[PDB]
């Protein structure tokens, strides 16, 4: 029964440095290597580099030259530091360890929960929500959040009460590098004037909430 | 498996860096592959002299000073050099007695050959420092 | 480096079936080797290690094979949750190298599902902005493909539509897309029919579905 907790900084600026925090809980520290593990949607899965407890280190060469992999035996954390970040160094950094059956230990058996990392120039704003209105047997409507950031943002139909026709749609990073997404539901054509439908939209880093009501036009 | 037998000479598999396999330190070498540490050049003062010089991949190669001679396996001990037709015993080196010789600057006199046994001449005579050769067998 | 290149990119099959992905590594590597697989906003979980052995909670239906250039990994039977991206992985001493594949998702073959189309107007709010946002609905349809176009007066728009599209639904297996075309409220105010024509397999013949700006 031993675990992965990791932390650290969610959003950062060109330039600036990425800085990440692993943390193991019940186990001992020495007999392992510590591994650092990040995922693109781009690039896909792509190992960073790993630590033992005498901090020895090896770096995946593409990345040696602004990463430092570093550890602190006094907590059981290793941590990752990576350089003069750019829009391409956004993904999902997983801490790991390494395991292997014999005298190598060259694949991956524990996993952290993952902490996903942003890089933009965008300042952050929130959502305009504007109506996706149905017409006239079954008819659709939704909302359309628009020319938000940064993620996430929630989208609730009737204040949770609707959920059965609901799609989501997955945020996508317009060129000004704000996202946009649109939910829609179906319902039944008959329902149009006498069930009201209205779409509730959160999103907490602008602290900004809202409710638009989606009325026929 | 076990995977340092990947590792070739010039390198060793690092136990610290998970049996990565980096190159050999200064002033060391590995000979073959699948090593755990590589090994210190062996080095060349003093009695010995540098032959061909250490690599990642060899150690190094010792000869002797002038006027001495690689003794043992691998010119591990070290000898003095006799001139030709000398040899060097017990409390120095000597020439060689009439009817013996030695062609090198190294080892032992050795008695002329007997060409008379074969039925055979002596083309020409030996020295101290060359050996007689025999002439032609009595069988042609 | 050494690459590991997976195929197919994706496996389309019924529950029950048997599956059966591959690796290719650009040179050998032995048989140092894993298989993953990797659950939507999970991590990977380490499936089969040494080519062919399995990790300690893995069922028996997983199974791999496989020696220096050309790996399989096959599941027996194909169980809902075994439908997921599956990776495989490599190390390599010398030359020094730790790479993954690209991924091969598993995905639920269905039946062929046409789509429900649905086109929106801008909202009146929105045009006060000055830009406008029409959004084309394709709903409940299977296989993923889909030709998506939009036409404004008949011409064909080209670089300012974005598609969307969600994972398979838990419950259906279907897909469901949105394409959305931006203007400046300037150019919107210039046309008057603005269509959206979806071509799909599950289709007789393409669907168009318009509005006219007036209304
Ligand atoms: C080769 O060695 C010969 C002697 O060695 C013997 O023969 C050889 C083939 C081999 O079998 C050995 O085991 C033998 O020991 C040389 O011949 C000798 O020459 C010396 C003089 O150079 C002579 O000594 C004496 O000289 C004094 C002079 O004061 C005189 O009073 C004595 O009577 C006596 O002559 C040896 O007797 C003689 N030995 C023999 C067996 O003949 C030989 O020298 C050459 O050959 C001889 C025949 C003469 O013509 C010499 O002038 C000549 O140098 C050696 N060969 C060469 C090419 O040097």
């Amino acid at each position: 029964q031993v675990q992965l907790q990791q932390w650290g900084a969610g959003l950062l600026k060109p330039s600036e440095t990425l800085s990440l925090t692993c943390a193991v809980y019940g186990g001992s520290f020495s007999g392992y290597y510590w591994s650092w593990i990040r995922q693109s949607p781009e690039k896909g899965l792509e190992w960073i580099g790993e630590i033992n407890h005498g901090g020895y280190v090896t770096y995946n060469p593409s990345l040696e030259s602004r990463v430092t992999i570093s550890v602190d035996t006094s907590k059981n954390q290793f941590s990752l530091k990576l350089s003069s970040v750019t829009a391409a160094d956004t993904a999902v950094y997983y801490c790991a360890r390494d395991y292997g059956p014999g005298n190598y230990d060259w694949y991956f058996d524990l996993w952290g929960r993952g902490t996903l990392v942003t890089v933009s120039s965008a300042s952050t704003k929130g959502p305009s929500v504007f109506p996706l209105a149905p017409s006239s047997g079954t008819a659709a409507l939704g909302c359309l959040v628009k020319d938000y950031f940064p993620e996430p943002v929630t989208v609730s139909w009737n204040s949770g009460a609707l959920t059965s026709g609901v799609h989501t749609f997955p945020a996508v990073l317009q060129s000004s590098g704000l996202y946009s997404l649109s939910s829609v539901v179906t319902v039944p054509s008959s329902s149009l004037g006498t069930q009201t439908y209205i779409c509730n939209v959160n999103h907490k880093p602008s602290n900004t909430k809202v409710d638009k009501k989606v009325e026929p036009k | 498996q076990d995977p340092c037998s990947n590792c070739p000479a010039g390198t060793f598999c690092d136990n610290n860096r998970n049996q990565i396999c980096s190159p050999c330190p200064p002033n060391s070498f590995s000979s073959a592959g699948g090593q755990r540490t590589c090994d210190i050049c062996r080095q060349c003062k003093g009695v010995f002299r540098t032959r061909k010089e250490c690599s990642s991949t060899s150690n190094a190669e010792c000869d002797c000073t002038p006027g001495f001679h690689c003794l043992g396996a691998g010119c591990s001990m070290c000898e003095q050099d006799c001139k030709q037709g000398q040899e060097l015993t017990k409390k120095g080196c000597k020439d060689c007695c009439f009817g013996t010789f030695n062609d090198q600057k190294r080892g032992i006199c050795r008695p002329w050959t007997n060409c008379s046994l074969d039925g055979k001449s002596v083309l020409v005579n030996g020295t101290k420092e060359r050996d007689v050769v025999c002439g032609p067998s009595p069988e042609n | 480096e050494i690459v590991l290149t997976q195929s197919p990119a994706t496996l389309s099959l019924s529950p029950g079936e048997r599956a059966t992905l591959s690796c290719r590594a650009s040179q050998s590597v032995s048989s140092y080797l894993a298989w993953y697989q990797q659950k939507p906003g999970q991590a990977p979980r380490l499936l089969i290690y040494d080519a062919s052995n399995r990790a300690t909670g893995i069922p028996a239906r997983f199974s791999g094979s496989g020696s220096g250039t050309d790996f399989t990994l096959t599941i027996s039977s194909l169980e809902p949750e075994d439908f997921a991206v599956y990776y495989c992985q490599q190390r390599s001493n010398w030359p020094p190298a730790l790479t993954f594949g690209g991924g091969t998702k598993v995905e639920i073959k269905r039946t062929v599902a046409a789509p429900s189309v649905f086109i929106f107007p801008p909202s009146d709010e929105q045009l006060k902005s000055g830009t406008a946002s029409v959004v084309c609905l394709l709903n409940n349809f299977y296989p993923r493909e889909a030709k998506v176009q939009w036409k404004v007066d008949n011409a064909l728009q080209s670089g300012n539509s974005q598609e969307s599209v969600t994972e398979q639904d838990s419950k259906d297996s279907t897909y469901s897309l949105s394409s959305t075309l931006t203007l400046s409220k300037a150019d919107y105010e210039k046309h008057k029919v603005y269509a959206c024509e979806v071509t799909h397999q599950g289709l007789s013949s393409p669907v168009t579905k318009s509005f006219n700006r007036g209304e």
